[PDB]
């Protein structure tokens, strides 16, 4: 589920490191449209597109088994379902990191008048 | 999309649902684990299953047609799961709607220690 997503993404940034996810460029948080706007946005994607390849079980409510040691989210779990889960947070939570510096404000809370492009698929 | 769904809460709620809701109860934004708070609760609960259950296409990303005529809001996808993604958000804002004044301020921005108990299956 996402609280754990909330988590996974602070381990390499900092702590709360997410709210500014809550709602950035065409897919991270409210979104899903327009081809990306940069780096970051396509983890936001990536990480979407992700999802849709778990088989059976569901990506928001599932709540998996996972523990950060040193600097490392090691997904300890014996369900494959659940485990994918726990790698989408994982190579997404790596994957903002190092496009933090990418990072634009002017890329927040926005609408149907920057991603209305020839939305990509999956 | 939540592009897609943002607006229409946000057409039957005042105009930005967006933030309310973006972290509330145990089910609203980034979250996802635990027992519905109340009605929004409920609510942001029995929308993630319904987007769950729709296997054939992607209820996060899917793109569909709607139009807010009346003050009814329909649905215009002809495509059996384009026209369920939408019924979903629809009623959704509808049931953000009518209980909009449940709404506690003192759910939001929600941590999961109030949370971190059983994911009600669905």
């Amino acid at each position: 589920n996402l609280f754990q997503f909330a988590r996974l993404i602070d381990a390499k940034q900092e702590a709360f490191s997410f709210f500014k996810y809550i709602s950035y460029g065409c897919y991270c948080g409210w979104g899903g449209q327009g081809t990306p706007k940069d780096a970051t946005d396509r983890c936001c994607f990536v990480h979407d597109c992700c999802y849709a390849r778990v088989k059976g079980c569901n990506p928001k409510l599932v709540e998996y088994s996972y523990s950060y040691r040193t600097g490392k989210i090691v997904c300890g779990g014996d369900d494959p379902c659940l485990r994918a889960v726990c790698e989408c947070d994982r190579v997404a939570a790596i994957c903002f990191r190092e496009n933090m510096n990418t990072y634009d404000k002017k890329y927040m809370l926005y609408s149907i008048f920057d991603c209305k492009e020839e939305s990509d698929q999956c | 999309n939540f592009f897609q769904f943002a607006e229409m809460i946000v057409k039957m709620t005042g105009k930005e649902a967006v933030h309310s809701y973006a972290i509330y109860g145990c089910y609203c934004g980034w979250g996802g684990q635990g027992k519905p708070q109340d009605a929004t609760d409920r609510c942001c609960f029995v929308h993630d299953c319904c987007y769950g259950t729709v296997n054939d296409c992607n209820p996060k990303m899917a793109t569909y047609s709607y139009s807010f005529e009346n003050g009814d809001i329909v649905c215009g996808d002809n495509n059996l799961c384009l026209k369920t993604v939408c019924e979903c958000d629809r009623a959704a804002a509808i049931c953000l709607g009518q209980n909009v004044n449940t709404y506690d301020k003192n759910y939001e921005n929600y941590a999961i220690s109030h949370c971190t108990e059983e994911s009600e299956q669905c």
